[PDB]
């Protein structure tokens, strides 16, 4: 059934990474690889409700700040566990000028001035970590943050144009699985974790595109 | 086809 | 030189009319008709500095509330003239599902609740009016506002279509300096024009695109 | 070519 990445305190309606191409000033193509949002409903797998943050360990950032050292500080509320089937079908590199980016966007019964880290995982090991500040908007009685268009690097760049150019989707998968990103949103005042999300990845091979499932994390 | 050859060639230098 | 839609207490960074096709969940193409911001940077016209609000009268909205009963509540630094030279060049409507829609973004040093109307003119007669409140969200020192894809409506897409399919480009002109907007930025609680802009238009026949130019208006 | 008929088969029903 539907599932809300949200916590009792921050929900995120929207994640996407996109690739844009300006053909001209006024002309602009965008290709989603990954997408979280009104487009892409989030729901449930029906073969797998949970997944064991045991299960895991290893494919993300050890030690304080870890993933299992914030899951026990909880709240357990607030961790899930995101499996992307990425789209990499488009040539919108080839011509004009392009912009790789990854925007998101979140709702809050609270003010608060929260702080969103992101760390991209090679191997379970920290390659890049990217710290964002937001501040809250007041809309229809809720609060409303957004990460608009933050730039992806060069290594996140060069992992994606080597990625799509492999010719087997095997290549492509054995890759991938050792690819995560762990996202963690903070109140800055307060220390306490909003939301924080695992990502996992696999290529998609449907007509449909990117697709996704949100598992609830568990220590059982 | 190596998977640990292809995250080296992008993250050999960044691994600290 | 360059110039900024801005008075004391409020700048408009951005101001864009496009039509947005989806082609499949993941492939998006985007057009801009207009459009004000970093891509395109705002110049005066090295002809003409400015128009006497007396020269377009006759084209905007009249009596309580008009152009010219705004202009003289003042303050004078809030009332701009843009002339666009829209890019109807596109064929984005035949395929897949389309969105018309029209992006905006401000700046102010204070944090005010703000309400924008859109007048749409037809012969100097209003036949359109939206009205958008927005709250701001605190950045770098200053508060940001943003009136994100808000939806031109059925007359407006017609209007569109009709104009982009004649065959001659005299008769785009002919209908367009027949059309006209008014936009009027507002301080909700204190009913001070915060920005209040004429806007008129000609086709564009540049190989660059759409164009414009920023024209202060004056009562002389 | 009429402007005037132009925006007339657009805004006829709206002018008000
Ligand atoms: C700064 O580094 C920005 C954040 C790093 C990546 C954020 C999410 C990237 C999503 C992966 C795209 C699809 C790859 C198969
Ligand atoms: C609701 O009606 C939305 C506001 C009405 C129009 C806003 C600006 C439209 C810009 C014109 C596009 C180019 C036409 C030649």
């Amino acid at each position: 059934g539907p599932r809300s990445v949200a916590s009792s305190k921050l929900w995120m309606l929207e994640f996407s990474a996109f690739l844009e191409q300006q053909q001209d000033p006024d002309t602009y193509n965008k290709h989603l690889f990954v997408h979280i949002g009104q487009s892409s409903p989030s729901y449930s797998d029906p073969y797998l409700e949970a997944v064991d943050i045991r299960q895991i360990y290893d494919k993300f950032p050890e030690k304080k700040g870890g993933l299992k050292d914030l899951f026990e500080r909880g709240p357990s509320n607030a961790f899930f566990l995101v499996k992307f089937w990425a789209d990499l079908n488009t040539n919108i590199e080839d011509e004009g000028s392009s912009f790789y980016g990854v925007s998101s966007q979140y709702e809050s019964p609270e003010n608060m001035i929260i702080t969103c880290s992101t760390k991209v995982c090679s191997f379970g090991k920290q390659v890049v970590e990217k710290v964002e500040t937001e501040y809250a908007r007041y809309e229809n009685g809720h609060y409303s943050y957004r990460i608009h268009r933050s730039p992806l690097c060069e290594y996140m760049i060069n992992f994606i144009h080597k990625l799509k150019h492999l010719p087997e989707k095997y290549m492509m998968n054995s890759v991938l699985e050792n690819f995560t990103i762990l996202q963690v949103v903070t109140n800055r005042d307060t220390q306490e974790t909003l939301l924080c999300i695992a990502y996992v990845f696999e290529v998609s091979a449907s007509e449909h595109g990117a697709q996704h499932h949100i598992y609830r994390l568990v220590k059982e | 086809f190596s998977p640990a050859d292809f995250h080296x060639d992008i993250a050999c230098d960044v691994a600290r």
